[PDB]
């Protein structure tokens, strides 16, 4: 579960950047 | 979902963009 | 809008941790 | 919104929970 | 220790709190 | 050793957030 | 206290790297 | 030079993501 | 340079591409 | 490829810190 | 403390070592 | 390269310094 936790942390930062003004929902 | 698709194999910023609002 | 960008980056990381399995929504 | 509420003044991990799904 | 306990399996923020001052 | 280094980096950020004013010691 | 929060987040990451095996202590 | 340090940390992460396989150069 | 151009005012992921190899 | 992507993200942050004024090129 | 010493003015990786165990 | 050397096994900040300008 740790491997996925680490990945998810990086996913949300990339989403923050790519989505910009649009924002996003993160559903693990 | 995003974890299933992007934690298994790498996703470009274009693929990630599908998860935006 | 730079300090705002920086703050948002840290808020997203914080929500990722606090929300856990629930997930969160980030709307700039 | 979260930026207005948490980027001008610090938010506790508790106020942050208001933004969880 | 923390690495042994939380890098093997996932720790909630409550479990992590045990490592605070 | 890399896997643990990556994990530890995320651990200390979570500790920073959870401990708040209390602070912490990180002993790898 | 927001800029202070942000700075501390980066200091913790920095200590994690510089201190290595020694570990560090972070006291706000 | 602290806010500058903080901004640069986030720029590096951003270039890491946008540039991908191409790589990038960071010159303070 | 990138700091002068992107730390005083925000840069789009596009302007950021100017710094890719 | 994900494992390496995660590692690289941490590498560039460490390079940012260690290189300081010197800066660096990151070529994946 | 570290915040007083390093959040008002930048600290070298060397001054940061003062906070290692 | 850096990924080949430092993602396989751990690199100290001194080893990383080889990749600086
Ligand atoms: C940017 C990024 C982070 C984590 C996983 C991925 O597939 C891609
Ligand atoms: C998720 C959470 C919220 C508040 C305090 C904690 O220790 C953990
Ligand atoms: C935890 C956190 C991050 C960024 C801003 C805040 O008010 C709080
Ligand atoms: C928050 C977090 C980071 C790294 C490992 C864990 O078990 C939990
Ligand atoms: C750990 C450390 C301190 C100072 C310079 C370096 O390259 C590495
Ligand atoms: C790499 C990149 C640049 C700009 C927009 C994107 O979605 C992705
Ligand atoms: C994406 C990003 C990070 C830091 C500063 C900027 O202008 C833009
Ligand atoms: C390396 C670092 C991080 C944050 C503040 C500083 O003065 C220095
Ligand atoms: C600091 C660091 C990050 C990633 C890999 C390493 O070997 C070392
Ligand atoms: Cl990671
Ligand atoms: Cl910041
Ligand atoms: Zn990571
Ligand atoms: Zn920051």
């Amino acid at each position: 579960f740790v491997n996925q936790h680490l990945c998810g942390s990086h996913l949300v930062e990339a989403l923050y950047l790519v989505c910009g003004e649009r924002g996003f929902f993160y559903t693990p | 979902g995003i974890v299933e698709q992007c934690c298994t194999s790498i996703c470009s910023l274009y693929q990630l963009e599908n998860y935006c609002n």
